[PDB]
């Protein structure tokens, strides 16, 4: 959006864009530049010109701290939208109502969290292109306009509401606004606001770090996300019991092999399981079941299981050779030392294989039990069970 | 050809004199035939800046630039050897070696420098033979080394009043206050009475290492040892001049290189003079000798294991080696990702994306963004960004701003001043705007004269990319004055079929 | 600032003959020697301004006294010749030996009083 | 001799190996703790070879960088080709430039894994060799050079794979090395060609990105848990 804004004012310098169009205001309301004059209320407007006019009204009613003239503006806007029967009008209606709740309620100014609207279907719900667009960005700019003037803040708990972009970004990334770069941009904004507003050691910092690491890893710069989540998780944090972040970082570490298998299993998944029983929800099943996925990837590796089979073979043939030689006594002693070392290694690796397979089957069963959303894995569990 | 190749198999570094170079092989070479010039050995132009071009006629400099572009275009000579001669010289024999070095330097000054030369002759005449006269040729020993006690240089009023001292008179004062502990030869007059010639730091810096080596373990005890320690420490940290710090670091390294008598380790020999190497390394980093700064940093970390992590990052940021910036990992935040992606200039994990996010989240950047856009190749995006910055005035610079002035073919941006030394981007823009204007209007002599004027001033800077402009001057001249077949640009690489380890310096724009 | 002045100039109002002589000569020297830009910098913008001066605010000086930017001065002809020869030509200045014959009056008013220079050398000084 | 000169207080190079070799039938944690103790006694002294013993700082940095590049390229090529023994004796650093040349490449193509004590580390990166490129560990020059070597070796997978194939059909190249032979080197019926070439394809397989791949390689080369099991002495 910033490169887009650069392009627009560059075009304005060339006097070519005729800055009363939709794209100029689509840049304006997204870059929070409340200096370009809004389009006339009597004159017909597109979606983005309307959104920018409404947001300029919100800005000038938040600088001077009002909840009533904003109502007049919103209602005068909503009066003159429907008769043309534009398909997007319904969306505008939603916007108006959401705005109404941001300047009425003295606490928890948002309705239904929007992210739950996408979580209830447990997918993107694939309504259609025109049914999923542009709401979350206006919610973001509204929320940041709430505390544009500290005379409109007048409290500290709002500055903790300020920092709940995590819902907005779990919504935009997984995709009402239909993008990913905006998710990273708002995550950067949330990090800046956390380092700007309040104490730099809390749990909100860790949650923001976790969301940013998710946004980065999905962009596939895997090692950078690994580092950013491990800087805040593997740390003497405040009230550090985050199970979801621990499970996600363990899965990522085993994905890119950036950490040892035993170390990641003992430091990033057992920590998550120890801090369980306080998030009994769908995320709980997600944690056991990402754990089962990681343990299955541990078991299902082709190369290491090939060496495992060769190792079972040489263990059995060394047992046979011990039987043959027991029937060169010093040679027998050296051989028995060598293959007792081999045998103890065999027991260690076989016990590890049994433990990982049983644990992954059990956590697959749990991933099914706690949440019915993830179902297909039972077949996978079946393949890992009746084999 | 034989003259050219025999000129270089040995060291014949003696054309350093500026008045003696236009007489030397830079005015005779111009008159030599062009085919012969092409047939000359490559080492003539291998060291394009080692020659002192202080005194040169305009035409000679123009011919130098033309031939230098011609020689760059075929078999580029950017690659150079790294190492020079060492400093370690090899108990009475050690003192003999120090005195031998001092007297060899004195004889060299005598040969090179008439009043001053006569004074050095008298100073060398100042009587006892310590076998050190064998190394100088015996003719000087017989003539000026029974001999007349009366000085043959000055007549009690002819002596110089010891003026015109160097800006590095700091070493002169140090040598004066140092040698006044046990005077072997009143070599004292070489520093206090012969300090006339701006010698005033040449011989002083030449044998200050030697006299400091003499002072160390000169006797069982010596306050002058604490004096050398204090003066080294005082010279390392300094103000208003980097040259004094450079000289002090040179003495530090010279003393560190020497073999320490009855020294258990070369390590502790590097610490014969008690000092903290961390402040020395910080000074070297401020002295812009980054490899020397890293040497001091690693010697300090070998002693104290107390490296300055921020200092190490600052050092590795500017290190010329391409595979730097990754030695020290900075724990990742939304500023480390951006800075790491800027250096690579890569499209995956787009630095354009991170810069775009930070430009609106408000989480140095006014140039990093422009350079990332230019390096990625989105020249129109960088044009838009530069125009937006100019509209906001936030850039307020004539650097970046001119990188996209010629690349985007916008010939309305005024050029930078021709007199001032200017960066390669403004350099290229000046040349290219000139050629565009004289293509529009068609005056060939004007373009030639302008390129000559612009190529005359570039030489003294000792900038790494001066030869790169010599190439551009020769190239556009060839592509301009010809009536047909304007090419002269790819064929070299087609023969190479690869970069041929040319490094970013040789091949760029 | 030069582009802003040029935009203000050639507007028939700011572009006036009231400007002192040789100011345009200095501008041309700056544009063709140091800047050395002729793409709307020399022979295009300077030529346009000179043509506007020769057409607008022509033969009507702001002040009649001292021949300010008047046609009586040969310096105007010298500047015109210099500008004509500076339009992308080798030795673009092409100007030498103006033959002032001491009409320039380099020494200022009270030049006889300036010739204080009689006692230039102080007693036992310098 | 550098460790016997710079730090005479610590244990000699023959003082620690013997006790490292003393534990041969023990668990992994015992080896890890003994290696931690030994590497704490022996500080890395290689970095002094380049410094104040070669030349002025420009040459010192040039030879340190060239040593880093040469050891990175040699290490990547050893991993891709499965190079085996990497003794200190079997690496030669050129006093003129510092680059490392690997002599005695008689054990390669997984043969090193067949030794009585398998070389679990891909390429030797013990504490001294890591110190060699300076105060920095295996980061900067080393990691980037390894990345570039792996990327280029994967770009030319077809031609290099064909070359290794023509070695496979060559009857002289015995992709099989006798176990007794293998034993000797450390002391100082299936066609193995197809399995070895499959391993080489896997080491050049682009399933895992090159950056994280060389990161994992560096991790195994530096993690003391692996290095404590490499071999008795071997350092």
């Amino acid at each position: 959006f910033s490169l887009n804004e650069f392009y627009i004012d560059s075009l304005k310098a060339n006097d070519a864009i005729d800055e009363c169009s939709n794209e100029v205001y689509a840049s304006a309301w997204r870059m929070q530049k409340w200096d370009i004059p809004p389009l006339s209320l009597d004159n017909k407007t597109t979606k983005d010109c309307l959104v920018f006019e409404v947001l300029h009204a919100v800005h000038n009613y938040a600088i001077y701290g009002n909840y009533l003239h904003l109502e007049e503006y919103i209602n005068k806007k909503l009066l003159l939208i429907n008769p043309n029967e534009e398909p997007d009008s319904l969306l505008f209606y939603a916007l108006a109502y959401d705005l109404k709740f941001l300047i009425r309620c003295n606490q928890s100014q948002f309705n239904c969290d929007i992210l739950q609207l996408l979580k209830e279907n447990k997918q993107m719900s694939s309504q259609l292109h025109e049914c999923f667009q542009l709401l979350l960005e206006i919610r973001n700019v509204l929320l940041s306009l709430l505390q544009s003037h500290k005379q409109l803040d007048l409290s500290d708990d709002l500055a903790s509401f300020r920092k709940y972009y995590i819902l907005e970004l779990l919504k935009i990334s997984e995709l009402i606004v239909d993008n990913l770069q905006n998710a990273f941009s708002v995550a950067m904004l949330s990090d800046a606001l956390y380092r700007k507003f309040d104490l730099a050691d809390e749990n909100l910092k860790h949650d923001i770090d976790f969301l940013s690491s998710k946004i980065l890893w999905q962009r596939d710069e895997k090692i950078d996300a690994i580092g950013m989540l491990s800087e805040s998780l593997s740390k003497t944090n405040s009230s550090i019991f985050p199970s979801i972040s621990y499970a996600y970082l363990g899965n990522w570490l085993y994905t890119t092999k950036s950490e040892k298998t035993e170390l990641v299993s003992k430091n990033y998944f057992e920590k998550s399981l120890s801090h369980m029983s306080h998030l009994n929800a769908k995320e709980k099943a997600k944690i056991y079941c990402m754990f089962a996925q990681f343990c299955d990837n541990n078991y299902s590796s082709p190369d290491l299981t090939e060496d495992f089979k060769r190792m079972e073979k040489l263990y059995f043939e060394k047992k046979n050779d011990i039987q043959q030689l027991e029937r060169l006594k010093n040679h027998h002693s050296r051989e028995m030392s060598s293959f007792i070392i081999d045998e103890r290694e065999y027991l260690r690796m076989s016990t590890f294989r049994s433990k990982m397979l049983t644990q992954s089957i059990t956590h697959y069963l749990k991933c099914l039990s706690e949440s019915d959303e993830n179902d297909v894995l039972i077949s996978r569990c079946c393949t890992m069970w009746l084999s | 050809i034989e003259v050219s190749n025999k000129l270089f198999e040995r060291g014949h570094k003696r054309i350093a004199m500026n008045n003696y170079l236009c007489l030397y092989f830079w005015q005779v070479l111009d008159a030599c035939p062009r085919n012969v010039l092409h047939s000359l050995s490559l080492e003539i132009w291998k060291c394009y800046k080692a020659y002192d071009i202080t005194e040169f006629p305009d035409s000679l400099k123009l011919f130098f630039s033309d031939i230098m572009g011609w020689n760059f275009f075929k078999s580029p000579e950017i690659a150079d050897l790294n190492h020079y001669i060492p400093k370690t010289d090899p108990y009475e024999e050690s003192k003999l070696i120090i005195w031998k070095l001092i007297c060899q330097k004195a004889c060299s000054l005598l040969f090179k420098y008439i009043l001053l030369d006569s004074f050095i002759e008298d100073c060398i005449r100042m009587q006892e033979l310590r076998k050190f006269l064998n190394f100088p040729k015996d003719s000087i020993i017989y003539d000026s080394d029974t001999l007349v006690s009366e000085e043959g240089s000055f007549q009690w009023v002819k002596l110089q009043p010891t003026n015109f001292d160097s800006l590095s008179n700091w070493t002169k004062e140090e040598t004066l206050k140092l040698l006044n502990m046990m005077g072997k030869s009143s070599t004292h007059s070489l520093k206090l009475l012969s300090t006339y010639m701006v010698f005033s730091t040449s011989i002083i810096q030449y044998i200050i290492h030697l006299i400091l080596l003499e002072f160390d373990f000169n006797g069982n005890n010596k306050k002058q040892k604490e004096y050398v320690t204090q003066l080294i420490l005082s010279g390392l940290l300094n103000k208003n001049t980097n040259s004094i710090r450079k000289t002090c670091m040179n003495i530090l390294l010279y003393l560190r290189r020497q073999l320490g008598h009855h020294a258990l380790n070369p390590f502790e020999a590097n610490y014969w003079v008690p000092i903290n190497y961390s402040v020395a390394a910080s000074t070297a980093y401020d002295c812009h000798l980054y490899e020397q700064s890293l040497l001091f940093l690693t010697i300090h970390n070998t002693k104290t294991d107390e490296l300055d992590i921020t200092l190490l990052s600052d050092i590795l940021s500017q290190l010329p080696c391409p595979d730097a910036y990754y030695g020290i990992k900075r724990e990742t935040s939304f500023k480390n990702i951006l800075l790491k992606a800027v250096h690579e200039k890569r499209s995956p994990l787009a630095i354009s994306y991170l810069d775009a996010a930070n430009m609106y989240r408000s989480n140095g950047t006014k140039m990093m963004f422009s350079n990332t856009l230019n390096n990625a190749g989105f020249f129109s995006l960088n044009e838009f960004y530069i125009d937006s910055l100019k509209a906001n005035d936030a850039i307020d610079e004539c650097s970046e701003v001119y990188a996209s002035a010629w690349r985007m073919q916008k010939w309305d941006i005024p050029p930078l001043s021709l007199d001032n030394k200017t960066t390669k981007d403004c350099l290229v823009f000046e040349v290219l705007h000139a050629v565009h204007n004289y293509a529009i209007y068609g005056n060939y002599l004007h373009l030639e004269e302008y390129i000559n004027k612009k190529l005359l001033l570039i030489n003294p800077n000792e900038e790494p990319d001066s030869l790169l402009f010599y190439a551009l001057a020769y190239d556009l001249k060839f592509l301009i004055r010809c009536n047909q077949s304007q090419f002269n640009i790819l064929q070299l690489l087609k023969e190479n079929k690869q970069m041929s380890s040319q490094l970013h310096e040789c091949f760029q724009l | 600032i030069f582009p802003f002045i040029k935009q203000q100039f050639i507007l028939f109002n700011d572009y006036s003959p009231m400007l002192s002589y040789e100011a345009i000569d200095y501008w041309k020297s700056l544009y063709i020697l140091l800047n050395e830009n002729l793409f709307v910098g020399q022979s295009s913008f300077k030529s346009v301004f000179l043509k506007w001066l020769k057409w607008h605010l022509y033969h009507l000086f702001s002040k009649e006294g001292e021949l300010p930017f008047f046609s009586f001065t040969d310096s105007s002809i010298i500047i015109f010749d210099l500008l004509m020869m500076i339009f992308y030509r080798p030795l673009s200045l092409s100007y030498i030996t103006t033959e002032i014959r001491s009409p320039f009056e380099r020494n200022l008013f009270h030049l006889k009083e300036a010739w204080p220079v009689t006692l230039r050398f102080p007693y036992t000084t310098d | 001799s550098a460790h016997k000169v710079y730090h005479p207080k610590e244990w000699s190079l023959s003082t620690c190996r013997k006790l490292i070799a003393e534990k041969q039938m023990e668990d992994l944690e015992t080896r890890l703790k003994v290696y931690d103790l030994v590497c704490r006694h022996y500080r890395p002294v290689f970095r002094h070879f380049f410094l104040e013993s070669y030349a002025d700082p420009v040459q010192w940095f040039t030879t340190q960088t060239n040593y880093a590049r040469s050891t990175a390229v040699a290490s990547v090529l050893g991993h891709v080709l499965g190079l085996g023994d990497r003794h200190g004796q079997n690496i030669l650093i050129d006093k003129t430039s510092g680059e490392v040349i690997h002599i005695d490449l008689g054990i390669a193509f997984e043969q090193g894994k067949k030794l009585p004590v398998p070389e679990c580390v891909p390429f030797r990166l013990t504490r001294d060799v890591v110190d060699g490129m300076g105060i920095t560990g295996v980061e900067g020059v080393f990691r980037r050079c390894m990345e570039f070597t792996l990327e280029t070796l994967r770009r030319e997978e077809d031609s290099l794979l064909s070359v290794l194939e023509v070695l496979r059909y060559d009857p002289l190249f015995s992709w099989l090395i006798s176990p007794l032979r293998r034993m000797k080197k450390q002391k100082m019926g299936e066609s193995e060609a197809e399995r070895a070439i499959l391993k080489v394809r896997q080491k050049l397989s682009s399933t895992l990105s090159v950056e994280a791949s060389v990161g994992e390689l560096i991790r195994i080369a530096q993690d003391p848990s692996y290095l404590a099991l490499m071999f008795c002495g071997w350092s």
